[PDB]
């Protein structure tokens, strides 16, 4: 689950 | 009276990181070529939410204090915003941003997308009342950033943790207020009075869902 917000957070 | 340079440093980090967002050019070319039609108009206020939540994402990690919290609370500050902080950036955009016949176009648009006039009427009402505050961009930041860092949103695991953070923004906002309008002391109140009206538009997005096109991934899944 929130696999997209979680992506986007994470990134750098 | 004046900020402290400890108040001008965590201001200066949340205009930084505002002042960042931009409209694509792509999405402006779309209100202005795309046929005026349901189904075209509705991709188009699509696309401008899903550019939202990217843009929302990239400003609250930049939120001084934002990266110290549990990850978990991190993803639920970010779900239960989502909502609001994308009504105020729309509230901005309509007093602001948008050319006068541009604008004209968008509103146009957003009044032929299948939205109800249940949920048009409250909005476009929230616009004009955004709008007589005439809000400085100092304001509109801090008060996005005091969306987001809200300690009483479901599933947060520390609060006080929250409660540290959106203190010292909401003492800034106060500040701001007491040094750009001495003679009007319910400034402050009137900001006050934008944020609880942005709380009422979590039900009345929640029924709008309800009520059905699908979505994109950022969508649905921030706005469950
Ligand atoms: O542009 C806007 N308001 C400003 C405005 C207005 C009229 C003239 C000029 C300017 C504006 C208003 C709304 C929506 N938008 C785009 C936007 C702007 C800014 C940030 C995110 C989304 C989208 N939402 S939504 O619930 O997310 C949604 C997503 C997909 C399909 C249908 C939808 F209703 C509806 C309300």
């Amino acid at each position: 689950d929130h696999q997209l917000l979680r992506y986007l957070l994470d990134k750098d | 009276m004046e900020l402290t340079p400890d108040q001008q440093t965590l201001l200066h980090f949340i205009m930084d990181s505002y002042n960042k967002q931009r409209m694509p050019q792509e999405i402006t070319n779309k209100i202005l070529k795309e046929a005026f039609s349901a189904e075209e108009n509705f991709l188009i206020l699509t696309e401008m939410a899903t550019n939202h939540v990217q843009v929302l994402v990239e400003f609250t990690k930049k939120l001084p204090g934002f990266q110290t919290l549990d990850h978990e609370d991190q993803i639920a500050l970010l779900k239960g915003s989502a909502v609001e902080a994308m009504f105020l950036r729309s509230a901005e955009i309509f007093n602001k941003k948008l050319p006068s016949g541009h604008s004209d176009l968008l509103e146009a648009r957003i009044r032929n997308s299948g939205i109800s006039d249940e949920y048009i009427t409250p909005m476009f009402s929230f616009y004009k009342s955004i709008g007589e505050l005439k809000m400085t961009q100092e304001e509109y930041a801090l008060l996005t950033a005091i969306v987001i860092l809200s300690p009483d949103r479901q599933y947060i695991k520390d609060r006080e943790a929250v409660e540290k953070l959106q203190e010292p923004l909401l003492d800034v906002l106060q500040k701001l207020c007491k040094i750009h309008q001495p003679e009007n002391p319910q400034h402050f109140a009137c900001l006050l009075g934008r944020l609880t009206e942005l709380r009422t538009f979590n039900h009345h997005h929640a029924e709008m869902l309800m009520s059905w096109h699908k979505f994109t991934p950022l969508l649905c899944e921030i706005w469950d």
